[PDB]
This record gives structure tokens, C-alpha cells and sequence, in this order.
């Protein structure tokens, strides 16, 4: 059933997010800040279009889980789920590798 | 000491403190120190193997031909079957050639540094020179004087050419050593080298 | 045997070459007169050209389709006298000539004006230099380990 | 104590760690940061090798086969697992590969949490419930047995690695079996030269 497979990686890969990965992915991506072009950020060098857009990042959850967390770990589980459905689809076999 | 070619002045590097020394070098590779003390000791090893490669491959033959025992060639000594295969041999004396060669290899690096037993601590070798460890190497105890030395080294270079003519003259011709000796020995003027192509 | 490849003796192209390599040399031969000297040069160039082929077929090499030898690369041991010891000899006279001309330099280096002595060689020092060279594997592999083979 | 009589010893490699013998030809651990990761990661290597041995060795001596027969099953297609000698029901390859992932993911990242560089080798606490750690004066004893185990287990995986890809579908225990058969006929020799 294609629904279950989908939920189940979809719920998956959000729990591994939201509870597992969540501070490696904090500290990497605090270790590596805004892109710098000659020492400054694309905004500070006078790129209005490159201003983070702080106020969609903002929520309310506790440990400070936002809507692009969601749509990445949501992508992840969706190919899986895919992958998973596509390759138990047919009927391959590899035959002694 | 002595002058292997009269009216040829020696190399000013020998200065004959080594054993064997006649100032035979036309071709300058003991330039350097380093390069004399390696080469000491090839000359040693090469030619301490040399004298029993000789031995084997010469006193078996003579006491077959003379008609005590019936013992192959040294030519077809390796076709015969033993109780083991080649390979076993081979793996078995590459192992325990590989321990002694490493030993000697750190004992010539550092001197007087692998002289200690390595399983039973109460056992060393007595300090001496490099190429000569003496001690239980030496069971009856005889002087390292330099006469014996010189004899030894004599005796390794007749080792080495009389192997490369062994060699050399069963490639040339199919017979072994002493068969040749013989059918020179039958008729000298007719059995030479250049009679032979 | 190798690449599709058939041993030099068992191919019908080589004989077929032989053969008109053969009646080529006698249409000229049949020219002059028996006692003439180019009917013997004619003969002996005949006789060389059987020496020739049966010596290849000898020697094992393997013909292609179209009738002739090819030569092996690769290492294999049927086939190390192509290319592999006439490769270490070729080596070995190479290293001989290098180290000996590198010797004569270091040793004209000294001299005020080495200038004068390329242009024009001396010939005792060239003489005792050269025969050094029977031995260069084990001369220079011992500079290597010292450490005299490189400039600092 | 060294790894060679009458070979010098490197300066980084004094003798204070436990297995420290002063083997390092080639000079990779000068960097004291590199130096911490690779005693970190061959305590890790020395543990792995000393579990999974017992596990290739423990079958082959009972009525099943062996480690490399054990994975052949997967790639069947409808394969289905077995224990000692009884079908798991829920023995398939899809399931067994994601919740292995899950799991071994979960307690890797666990064990890579840890920031204080001696708890990352030896941690202690719960992971040792019997109390051998408590004594200081076997703690060095008892690391020093640890590492020459665990170097003698990963040179025991090479050589089963080794032995397999020199017998196709043969296990160790019947690679000694031949071996004893014939001691003078059956060795590495026949291998090494063809
Ligand atoms: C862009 C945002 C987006 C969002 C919010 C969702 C959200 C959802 N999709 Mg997906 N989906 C997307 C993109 C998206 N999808 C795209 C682009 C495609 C086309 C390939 C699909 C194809 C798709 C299918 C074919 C199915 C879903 C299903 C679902 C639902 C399952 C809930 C779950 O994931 O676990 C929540 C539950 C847990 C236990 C945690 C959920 C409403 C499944 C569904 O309907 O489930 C009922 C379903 O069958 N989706
Ligand atoms: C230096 C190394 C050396 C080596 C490698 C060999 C090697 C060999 N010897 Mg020789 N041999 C040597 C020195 C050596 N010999 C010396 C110094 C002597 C004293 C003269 C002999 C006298 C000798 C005898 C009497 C016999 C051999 C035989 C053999 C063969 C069997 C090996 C064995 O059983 O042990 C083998 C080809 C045996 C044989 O069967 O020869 C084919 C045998 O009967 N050897
Ligand atoms: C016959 C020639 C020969 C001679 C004169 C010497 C002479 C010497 N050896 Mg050397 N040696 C030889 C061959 C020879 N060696 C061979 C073939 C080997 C390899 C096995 C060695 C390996 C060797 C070692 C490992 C050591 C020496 C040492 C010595 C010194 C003291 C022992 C002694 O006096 O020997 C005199 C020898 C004889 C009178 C020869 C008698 C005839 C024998 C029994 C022949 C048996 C062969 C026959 C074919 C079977 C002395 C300089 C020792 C030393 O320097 O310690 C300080 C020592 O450590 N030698
Ligand atoms: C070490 C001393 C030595 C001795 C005593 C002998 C002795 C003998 N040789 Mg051998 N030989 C030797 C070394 C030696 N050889 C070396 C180093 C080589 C390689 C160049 C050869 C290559 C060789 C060949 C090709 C032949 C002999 C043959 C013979 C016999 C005839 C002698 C002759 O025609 O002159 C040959 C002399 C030499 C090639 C050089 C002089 C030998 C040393 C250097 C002199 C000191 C004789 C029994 C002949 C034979 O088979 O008889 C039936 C023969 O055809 N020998
Ligand atoms: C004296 C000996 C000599 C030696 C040892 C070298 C050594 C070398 N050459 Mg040089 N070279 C020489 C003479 C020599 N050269 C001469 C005379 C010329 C002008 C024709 C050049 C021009 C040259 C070029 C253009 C290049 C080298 C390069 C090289 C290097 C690689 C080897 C190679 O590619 O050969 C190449 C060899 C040749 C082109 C010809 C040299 C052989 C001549 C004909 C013989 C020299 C013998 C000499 C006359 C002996 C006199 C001594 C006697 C009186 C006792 C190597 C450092 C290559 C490089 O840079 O690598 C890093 C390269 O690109 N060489
Ligand atoms: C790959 C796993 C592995 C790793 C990471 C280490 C790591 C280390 N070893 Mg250990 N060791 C191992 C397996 C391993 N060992 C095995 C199998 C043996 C038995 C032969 C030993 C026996 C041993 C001794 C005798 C000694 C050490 C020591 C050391 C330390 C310093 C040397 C070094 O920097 O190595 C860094 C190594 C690596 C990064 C791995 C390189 C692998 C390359 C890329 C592959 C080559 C292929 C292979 C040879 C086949 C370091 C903690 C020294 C010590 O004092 O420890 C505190 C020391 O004296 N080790
Ligand atoms: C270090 C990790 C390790 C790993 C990954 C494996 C992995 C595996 N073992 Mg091995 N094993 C190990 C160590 C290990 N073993 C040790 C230390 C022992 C000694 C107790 C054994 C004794 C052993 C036996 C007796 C059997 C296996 C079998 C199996 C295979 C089936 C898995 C299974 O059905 O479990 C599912 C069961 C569970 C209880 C779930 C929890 C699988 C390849 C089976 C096999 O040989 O396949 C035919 C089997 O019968 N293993
Ligand atoms: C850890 C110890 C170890 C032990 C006890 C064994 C034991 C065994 N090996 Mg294995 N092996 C090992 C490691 C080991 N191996 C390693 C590291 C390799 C990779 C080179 C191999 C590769 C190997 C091959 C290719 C073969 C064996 C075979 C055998 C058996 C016969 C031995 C023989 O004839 O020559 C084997 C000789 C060697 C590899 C020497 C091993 C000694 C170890 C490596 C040294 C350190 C050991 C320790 C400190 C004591 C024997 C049961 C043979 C067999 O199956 O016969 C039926 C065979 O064909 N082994
Ligand atoms: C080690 C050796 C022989 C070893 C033989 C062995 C082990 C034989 C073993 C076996 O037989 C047995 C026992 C029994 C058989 O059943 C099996 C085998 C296996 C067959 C020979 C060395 C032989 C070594 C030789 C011949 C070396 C010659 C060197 C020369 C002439 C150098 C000359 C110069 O270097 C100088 C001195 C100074 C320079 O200035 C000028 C030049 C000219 C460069
Ligand atoms: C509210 C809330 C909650 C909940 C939450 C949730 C439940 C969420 C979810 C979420 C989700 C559920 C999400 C999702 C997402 C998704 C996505 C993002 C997707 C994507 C996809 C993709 C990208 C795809 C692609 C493709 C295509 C299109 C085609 C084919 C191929 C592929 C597959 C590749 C809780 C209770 C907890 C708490 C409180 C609050
Ligand atoms: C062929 C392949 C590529 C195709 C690319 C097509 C791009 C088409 C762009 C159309 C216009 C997009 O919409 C445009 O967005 C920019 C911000 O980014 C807005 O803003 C722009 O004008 C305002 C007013 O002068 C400026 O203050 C601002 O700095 C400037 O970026 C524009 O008012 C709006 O019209």
C-alpha cells in the first residue's frame, strides 16, 4: 500500500530530524555562516534580494523546529518512500550479483 | 701488504689494515668508507655461501664416481622427489632465512645491539667486530688471528671462480665438473676449450 | 594463441610470401648467364631469403591475418626476448654513457676554465673515465644512498 | 620492549599508552590530533573484530555452513532468514536493512555525542556493570590484554578474509581440517607459486 510506505518514511525521517540530527545540523550549519564576498555577506556588499528572511524562520516550537526543516526531512522520506515503492515494483533479480 | 700488479702504485684508500688487502680496486668503487665496510661484508657472506655451494656440488660427485654411493647430479638434484613438495621447502627456508637475515641486517646497522637473547635473558654474545660474532658461533674456541682470516678470504674468492667456472662450463658443455676434468685429463691438446667451436 | 593471433610455422600467408619473394628473385636471375657473377649474387641473395623465413619460423613468432610477424608487449614469458632484454641491454649502454659523461663533467668541474677543456678533450682522463662505466648500476645506486646523486 | 631490537624509537611514541611499542615507519601520528583519532578508532576496530571472530567461528562447528553461506540469502528474490536452524517470520531484506540503519545510526551518533577525549575509549559507568574498572593498578594491565587481543583478532579476520578468497565456499574450520590432513601437501605454498 502505497500510503503506508509513504507515512511511515514520511514520520521516520521527520522523528530522525526533529530529534536526532537536529543539534550536528545546528552546530554545521552555525560553523558555516552566510556566503562572503570579500569579506562581507552578499547583503552587507549591497544585495537587497540576498536579506535572509528572518521573520519565516521564526516558531514556536519548543526546541526551534521551522517550515524548511519540514519540507527537507519531508523531501528525504518522500524519495525513500519512492525508491522503496519503485524498486519493490518490478521484478528484478540479480541472479548471483 | 703485497702488490697484485707490480709497478702499479695501490689506491691511497687501502692502506692494508684489512684482511686480504693487495690494492686491487682499478675500477674505484671503494672510494668511500661507507662503500669499503659494505662491501667487507658482501665479500664475506658472498663466498662464505660460495665455499659450500662448492663443496656440494663437487665432493658428491667425486665419491659417486669413485662408486660408494649413487647420488644425482647438481644439475638434476631438483627434479628428484622428497618427502616434501618444493614449495613447502621454499616457504619453510624463505621464513627462517628471512629471521637470520634481519638479525644480521641490525647487528650490521648498530653494532653489539642484537648480541642479547631475545628468549632466554642469560644468554649473550661475547663483543667483537662486525662480520665475525664469534662466541657459540665459535664451539671449539679457535683465535680469530689475522693469518685465518686472510685464509678464509683466500680461500672464498678460489670458491667463487671455481663456481662461476662450474657454472660457466656445464652451460657450454651438457657434462658436469668432474666428467670434464676427466676427458681433459684423457688427452690435454685435444680436449681444450678452443678445440671445442 | 594471443589476440587471435597464429603461430609464424603453421601460417599459409608467410609461405605465400616466401614463394613470391622466391619467383620475384629468380625472374631476375633468369637473365644472365649461369657463370656470371650475378647469377652467384642472385643465389646467395635466394639462399638468405629461405635462411630468413626459416629462422622466423624458428623463432616463434606469430603472424597476423594478413602474413606477418607481430611483436608482443605485454611481459608474458613466451614472448620476453621481443622486447623485454633487448630493452635492459638498451638500458644498460644508455646508463653506461650517461654516467660515464657526467663523471668526465664532475671531473673537468675543477679546473679554472672547464670551457676550454669541452672544446677541446683530453684524452688520458676521457680513457681512464670510460671503462668505470662496467659498473654504474652499483655506483650509482650507492651515491642514491649516500646522497651525491642530487645537487643541494 | 620495542617492535625491533636497535631501532630507534620516534619522539611522539614514549611508552606511556598502553600497546606502545614504537611501531610507526611511516610517521603518521605526529599530529597529536591524528594521533587521538586513530587510537580512538583502532580501539573501535579492535573491538568489532574481537566480537564478530566467536561469530564466524561458532558455526561451521555446529550442522551450519558458514559466515559467507549465512548472506547468500538476500539475494534470492523471497528469501527468508534463518536461526539456528528455525525461519524467522519476519526474516526480509527490506525491513532488516531499515531497522538495522535505524538503529546502528541511533547509537553511533549516541557514542559520537560524547566531547571529553579519554570518555571517548573509555567511557565506563554504565557500560560496565561488573566494577573491574574501580582499581587503578589492573586498569593498565587489563587495557594492555585488551589491545594485544584486539590486534591479534583483526590479524585473525585478515587471514579469514584471505583464506576465503584463496578457497572460494570454504570455511576456517574445514580450511584447518585440510590443513591437519596433510600437513607436508596442504599449505600456502601451492598458492604462492602455481
Ligand atoms: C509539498 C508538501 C507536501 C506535503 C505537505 C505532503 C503531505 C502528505 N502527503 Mg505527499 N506528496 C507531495 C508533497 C507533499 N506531501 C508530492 C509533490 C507528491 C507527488 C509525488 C506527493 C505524493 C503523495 C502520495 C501519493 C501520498 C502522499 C501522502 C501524504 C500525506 C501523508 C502524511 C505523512 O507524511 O505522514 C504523517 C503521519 C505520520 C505517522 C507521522 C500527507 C498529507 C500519502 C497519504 O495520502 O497518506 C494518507 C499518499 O498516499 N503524498
Ligand atoms: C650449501 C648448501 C647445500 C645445499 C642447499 C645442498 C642441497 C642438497 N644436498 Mg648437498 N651437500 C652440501 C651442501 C649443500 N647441499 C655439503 C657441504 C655436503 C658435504 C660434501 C653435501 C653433501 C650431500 C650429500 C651426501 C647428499 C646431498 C643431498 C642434497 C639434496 C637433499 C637435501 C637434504 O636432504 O638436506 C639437496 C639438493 C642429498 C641428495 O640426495 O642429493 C641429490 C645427498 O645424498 N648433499
Ligand atoms: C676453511 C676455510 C675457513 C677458514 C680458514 C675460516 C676461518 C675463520 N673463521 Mg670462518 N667460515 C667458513 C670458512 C672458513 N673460515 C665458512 C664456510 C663459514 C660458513 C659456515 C664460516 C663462518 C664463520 C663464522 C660464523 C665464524 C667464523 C669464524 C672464523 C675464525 C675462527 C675459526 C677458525 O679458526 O676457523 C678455522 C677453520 C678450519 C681449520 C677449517 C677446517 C676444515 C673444516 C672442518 C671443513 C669441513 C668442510 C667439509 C667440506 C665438510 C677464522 C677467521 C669465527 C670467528 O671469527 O669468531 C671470532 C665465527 O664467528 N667463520
Ligand atoms: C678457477 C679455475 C678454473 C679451472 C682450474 C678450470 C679448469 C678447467 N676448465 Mg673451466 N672455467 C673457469 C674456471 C676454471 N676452469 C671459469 C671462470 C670459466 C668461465 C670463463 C670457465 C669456463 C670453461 C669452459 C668454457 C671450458 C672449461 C674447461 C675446463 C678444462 C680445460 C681448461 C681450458 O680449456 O681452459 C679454459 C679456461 C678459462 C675459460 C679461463 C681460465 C680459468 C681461470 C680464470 C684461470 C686461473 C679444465 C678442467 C673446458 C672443458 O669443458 O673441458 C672439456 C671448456 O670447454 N672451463
Ligand atoms: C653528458 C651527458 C648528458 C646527460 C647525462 C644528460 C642528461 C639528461 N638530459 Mg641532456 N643533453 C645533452 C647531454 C646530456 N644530457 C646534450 C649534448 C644535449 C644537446 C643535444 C642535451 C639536451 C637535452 C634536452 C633537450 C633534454 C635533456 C634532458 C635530459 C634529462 C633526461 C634524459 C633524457 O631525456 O635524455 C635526452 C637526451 C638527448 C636529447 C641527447 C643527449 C645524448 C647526447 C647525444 C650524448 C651526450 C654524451 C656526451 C657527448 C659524452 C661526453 C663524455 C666523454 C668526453 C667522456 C637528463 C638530466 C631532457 C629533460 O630536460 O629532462 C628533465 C630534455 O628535455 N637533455
Ligand atoms: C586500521 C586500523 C588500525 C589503526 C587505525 C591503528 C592505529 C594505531 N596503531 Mg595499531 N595495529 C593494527 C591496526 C590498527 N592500528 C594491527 C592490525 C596491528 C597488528 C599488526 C597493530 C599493531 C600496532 C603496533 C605494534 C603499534 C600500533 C600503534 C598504533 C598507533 C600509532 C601508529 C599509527 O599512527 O597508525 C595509524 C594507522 C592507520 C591510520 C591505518 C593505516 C592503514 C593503511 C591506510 C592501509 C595499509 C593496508 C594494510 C597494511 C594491509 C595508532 C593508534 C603503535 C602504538 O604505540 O600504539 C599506541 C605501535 O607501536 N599498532
Ligand atoms: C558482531 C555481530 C554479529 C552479527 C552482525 C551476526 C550476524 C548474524 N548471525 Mg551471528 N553470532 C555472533 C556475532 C554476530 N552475528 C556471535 C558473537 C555469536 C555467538 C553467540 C553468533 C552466533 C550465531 C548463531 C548461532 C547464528 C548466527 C546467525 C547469524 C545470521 C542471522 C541473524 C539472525 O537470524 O538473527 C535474528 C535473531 C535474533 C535473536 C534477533 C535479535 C547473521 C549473519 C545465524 C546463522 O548462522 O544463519 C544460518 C545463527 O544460526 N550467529
Ligand atoms: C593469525 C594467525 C594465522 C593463523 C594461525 C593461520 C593459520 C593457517 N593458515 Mg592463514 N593467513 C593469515 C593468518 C593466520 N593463518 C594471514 C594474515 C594471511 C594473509 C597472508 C593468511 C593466509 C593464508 C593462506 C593463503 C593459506 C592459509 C592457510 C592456513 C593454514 C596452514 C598454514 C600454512 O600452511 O601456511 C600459511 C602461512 C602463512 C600465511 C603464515 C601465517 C602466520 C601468521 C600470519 C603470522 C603471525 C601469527 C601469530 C603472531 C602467531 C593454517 C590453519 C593455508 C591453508 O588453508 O591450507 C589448507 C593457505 O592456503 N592462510
Ligand atoms: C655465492 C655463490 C654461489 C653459491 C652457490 C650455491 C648456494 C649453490 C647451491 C647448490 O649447489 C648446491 C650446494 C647443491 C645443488 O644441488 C643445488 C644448488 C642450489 C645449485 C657464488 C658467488 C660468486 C661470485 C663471483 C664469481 C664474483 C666475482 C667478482 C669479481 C670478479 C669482481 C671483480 C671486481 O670487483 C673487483 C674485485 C674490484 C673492482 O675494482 C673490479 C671488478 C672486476 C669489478
Ligand atoms: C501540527 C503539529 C504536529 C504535527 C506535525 C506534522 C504531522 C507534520 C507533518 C509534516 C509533513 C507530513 C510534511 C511533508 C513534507 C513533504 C515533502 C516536502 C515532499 C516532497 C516530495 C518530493 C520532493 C517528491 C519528489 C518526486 C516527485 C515529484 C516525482 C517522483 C520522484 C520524486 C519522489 C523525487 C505535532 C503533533 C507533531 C506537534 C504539534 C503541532
Ligand atoms: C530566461 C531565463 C531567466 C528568466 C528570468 C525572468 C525574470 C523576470 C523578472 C520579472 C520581475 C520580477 O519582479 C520584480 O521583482 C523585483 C525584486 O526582485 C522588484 O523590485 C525591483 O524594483 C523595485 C522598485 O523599483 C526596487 O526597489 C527593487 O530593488 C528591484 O529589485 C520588482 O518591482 C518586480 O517587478
Amino acid at each position: 500500500s502505497p500510503s503506508i510506505v509513504i507515512s511511515l518514511s514520511t514520520g521516520l525521517s521527520l522523528f530522525l530530524g526533529r530529534f536526532v540530527f537536529f543539534n550536528f545540523q545546528r552546530e554545521n550549519v552555525a560553523k558555516q555562516g552566510l556566503p562572503e564576498q570579500n569579506g562581507k555577506t552578499h547583503f552587507e556588499a549591497g544585495d537587497d534580494r540576498a536579506k535572509e528572511y528572518v521573520s519565516l524562520l521564526k516558531s514556536n516550537d519548543p526546541i526551534g523546529f521551522n517550515i524548511v526543516d519540514v519540507l527537507a526531512w519531508g523531501s528525504i522520506g518522500h524519495i525513500v518512500a519512492y525508491y522503496i515503492l519503485a524498486t519493490s515494483s518490478n521484478g528484478y533479480d540479480p541472479s548471483f550479483f | 701488504k703485497g702488490e697484485w700488479l707490480p709497478g702499479l702504485a695501490s689506491p691511497d684508500y687501502l692502506t692494508g689494515s684489512l684482511a686480504g688487502d693487495n690494492g686491487f680496486d682499478p675500477l674505484g668503487l671503494a672510494e668511500d668508507p661507507e662503500n669499503l665496510k659494505w662491501f667487507v661484508q658482501a665479500e664475506l657472506v658472498n663466498g662464505r655461501w660460495a665455499m659450500l655451494g662448492v663443496a656440494g656440488m663437487l665432493l658428491p660427485e667425486v665419491f659417486t664416481k669413485i662408486g660408494i654411493i649413487n647420488v644425482p647430479e647438481w644439475y638434476d638434484a631438483g627434479k628428484e622427489q622428497y618427502f616434501a613438495s618444493s614449495s613447502t621447502l621454499f616457504v619453510i627456508e624463505f621464513i627462517l632465512f628471512h629471521y637470520v637475515e634481519i638479525r644480521r641486517w641490525q647487528d650490521i646497522k648498530n653494532p653489539g645491539s642484537v648480541n642479547q637473547d631475545p628468549i632466554f635473558k642469560q644468554y649473550s654474545l661475547p663483543k667483537g667486530e662486525v662480520g665475525y660474532p664469534g662466541g657459540i658461533f665459535n664451539p671449539l674456541n679457535f683465535a680469530p688471528t689475522q693469518e685465518a682470516k686472510e685464509k678464509e678470504l683466500a680461500n672464498g674468492r678460489l670458491a667463487m671462480l671455481a663456481f662461476l667456472g662450474f657454472v660457466v662450463q656445464h652451460n657450454v658443455t651438457g657434462k658436469g665438473p668432474f666428467e670434464n676434468l676427466l676427458q681433459h685429463l684423457s688427452d690435454p691438446w685435444h680436449n681444450t676449450i678452443v678445440q671445442t667451436f | 594463441d594471443i589476440s587471435g593471433l597464429t603461430p609464424c610455422k603453421d601460417s599459409k600467408q608467410f609461405a605465400k610470401r616466401e614463394k613470391q619473394q622466391i619467383k620475384k628473385l629468380e625472374s631476375s636471375l633468369k637473365l644472365y648467364a649461369p657463370e656470371s657473377a650475378p647469377a652467384l649474387a642472385l643465389n646467395a641473395q635466394i639462399e638468405k631469403t629461405k635462411r630468413r623465413f626459416d629462422n622466423y619460423g624458428k623463432y616463434g613468432l606469430l603472424c597476423g591475418s594478413d602474413g606477418l610477424p607481430h611483436l608482443i608487449v605485454n611481459g608474458d614469458q613466451r614472448h620476453w626476448g621481443e622486447f623485454i632484454t633487448p630493452g635492459i641491454l638498451f638500458l644498460y649502454i644508455a646508463g653506461w654513457i650517461g654516467w660515464v659523461g657526467r663523471s668526465y663533467l664532475i671531473a673537468i668541474s675543477g679546473e679554472k676554465k672547464p670551457a676550454m677543456k669541452e672544446i677541446i678533450i683530453d684524452v688520458p682522463l676521457a680513457s681512464r673515465i670510460i671503462f668505470r662505466g662496467f659498473i654504474w648500476p652499483v655506483a650509482a645506486y650507492r651515491e642514491f644512498l649516500n646522497g651525491d646523486l642530487i645537487a643541494k | 620492549a620495542h617492535w625491533m631490537p636497535g631501532e630507534p624509537r620516534p619522539a611522539y611514541l614514549d611508552g606511556s599508552a598502553p600497546g606502545d611499542f614504537g611501531f610507526d615507519p611511516l610517521g603518521l601520528g605526529e599530529v597529536p590530533a591524528n594521533l587521538e583519532r586513530y587510537k580512538e578508532s583502532e580501539l573501535i576496530h579492535c573491538r568489532w573484530a574481537m566480537l564478530a571472530v566467536p561469530g564466524i567461528l561458532v558455526p561451521e562447528a555446529l550442522g551450519y555452513g558458514n559466515w559467507v553461506k549465512a548472506q547468500e540469502w538476500a539475494a534470492l528474490p523471497g528469501g527468508q532468514a534463518t536461526y539456528l536452524g528455525n525461519p524467522v517470520p519476519w526474516g526480509t531484506l527490506p525491513t532488516i536493512l531499515a531497522i538495522e540503519f535505524l538503529a546502528i545510526a541511533f547509537v553511533e551518533h549516541q557514542r559520537s555525542m560524547e566531547k571529553d577525549p579519554e570518555k571517548k575509549k573509555y567511557p565506563g559507568g554504565a557500560f560496565d556493570p561488573l566494577g573491574y574498572s574501580k582499581d587503578p593498578k589492573k586498569l593498565e594491565e587489563l587495557k594492555v590484554k585488551e589491545i594485544k587481543n584486539g590486534r591479534l583478532a583483526l590479524l585473525a579476520f585478515v587471514g579469514f578474509c584471505v583464506q576465503q578468497s584463496a578457497y572460494p565456499g570454504t570455511g576456517p574450520l574445514e580450511n584447518l581440517a585440510t590443513h591437519l590432513a596433510d600437513p607436508w601437501h596442504n599449505n600456502i605454498g601451492d598458492i604462492v607459486i602455481p
